């Protein structure tokens, strides 16, 4: 896939996403926040079409996310992101996609998700995660 | 704040806490 | 806590 | 079980645990960092006996954990951790225990672990870590 | 060392 | 005066600002790094003019400020920042304004100045800095 | 002189210094919090003696300085730190020692002051302090 | 980076 990286922000007020239910994870944007002012982070798609669009606003600053968990699969001989929730401390968003292959959880006791990075072709290849606090 | 110094904290893994 | 990250600040310097 | 917080450090050590091939990890103790000298921590031991223990001594500071991973699952009608493994820049350690049930892993790509707080009754009920620059 | 700022990175999980 | 906030970023790149000879420092702006991008801060100008605009590009990321200093004094009933100079690893800029009353100095061993925020009316009412690994 | 790291902790519980009112800062030693326990600091001692000891116990972790400031200048022929004041939610601790000379401070907005490193002979010849959230 | 922990420090103020 092509590769990407947002860099560290300042918060996260929403983001954007789009699966398959039959596949895995698609696009992927967030829009950040930056100094108390909204940055749209670019947009990365993938190279196919055919995905369920998503938007999860949040309720910036008051709610924020708490854990991040998902699964990794193989589809079509990749190993991709399946899957995706976000638990926030008011609601959890999701799961979207396909719970199937191998799971993985990151919640947090302290601190904040503050920017992502990784690669998509088909689909969401692999994501790392900027903390801080 | 308080004069504790802080820092991230990530799990927990195990059984559920919250 | 809430969803806005932190960073040490030092200072002001000049008027109180 | 009863809960601990060892608290964050400069840098770790040794870490030594136990464990039993039939049901989960028991015993939980570190050997810190503190600013260029090591700092025994509270051995955190299991409410019984019966582990193998297993000594791990890392060459500070040019090897250091890169990644953690486990596997969580139901003994005796409780969630617990039943297998750990640590990676560090040289060597792999473990895996340690029952690597059956729900796996996690947490790779770090920049930073270091410096710290953990948990809980412990038979076995390690949870645990957590302190991650910093 | 850098004049760049940084900050903990957790990941990658998926394709390595 | 009229307070600013120009927050966090990942870096600084270029700094403008202008100062009288005869009273202090006027207009102060910013040209911070944000994940590899210029970003332009808003210019915070004084209620007045006539002052000498002074441009300090650095050359961005290996050269850095190490030391930030200055002097606070009076200025027609208003006790504002008179004069300032910044050492990088490279060389020294300034001093710019007023080398008279009260200095003030900040060196830094280990981290980075990331962002400003002040109040500026006449002239620079106060500052502080944003400090960062 | 003889320098000196205690590297970083905690937080700060009490600081135990010396002076003299016609010279400057002799002994210099910090009692740490290390993660809810008190970590006693190896006490800095002058080549010399003669001078008046102070004793500054903090009501942790509810009070905790704010702003660190002083005076350096000559003693002989050396450039040393001839006073210090300690500031805190609460109260204010000092001056100690040589009120004239450059005046130098450090005040904080967000963060705390939890490390001490410097060097000292007959005096307090410098010091510099860690920073963190 | 190597296995030990990094932190701001800020000075120092006094002899050079
Ligand atoms: O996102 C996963 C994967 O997507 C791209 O390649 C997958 C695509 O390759 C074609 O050659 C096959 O015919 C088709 O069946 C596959 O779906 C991307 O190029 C790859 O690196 C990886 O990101
Ligand atoms: O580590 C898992 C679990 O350990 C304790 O409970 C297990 C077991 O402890 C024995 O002392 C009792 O006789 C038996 O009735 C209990 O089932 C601990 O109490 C529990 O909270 C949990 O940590
Ligand atoms: O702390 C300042 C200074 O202390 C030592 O030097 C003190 C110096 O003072 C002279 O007036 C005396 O005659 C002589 O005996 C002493 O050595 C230290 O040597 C120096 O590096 C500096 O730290
Ligand atoms: O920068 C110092 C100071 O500047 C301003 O005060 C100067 C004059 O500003 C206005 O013209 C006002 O009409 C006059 O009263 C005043 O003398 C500013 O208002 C101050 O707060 C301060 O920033």
């Amino acid at each position: 896939g092509k590769a990407f990286d947002d860099g560290a922000f300042t918060g996260i007020r929403e983001i954007n996403l789009s699966y398959n239910k039959e596949t895995a994870i698609g696009d992927f944007q967030v829009v950040y926040d930056l100094n108390g002012s909204p940055y749209v982070g670019q947009n990365h798609v993938s190279f196919i079409t055919g995905f369920t669009p998503v938007k999860i606003s949040l309720d910036f600053p008051s709610e924020y996310i708490m854990e991040v968990s998902g699964y990794t699969g193989n589809v079509s001989g990749y190993v991709v992101v399946r899957s995706l929730t976000f638990k926030t401390n008011k609601k959890t968003y999701g799961p979207y996609g396909v719970t199937s292959g191998t799971p993985f959880n990151l919640p947090i006791e302290n601190g904040l998700i503050v920017g992502f990075k990784g690669s998509i072709g088909y689909w969401l290849d692999y994501f790392s995660m900027y903390l801080s606090l | 704040q308080s004069g504790i110094s802080q820092t991230v904290i990530v799990g927990p893994w195990g059984a559920k806490s919250s």
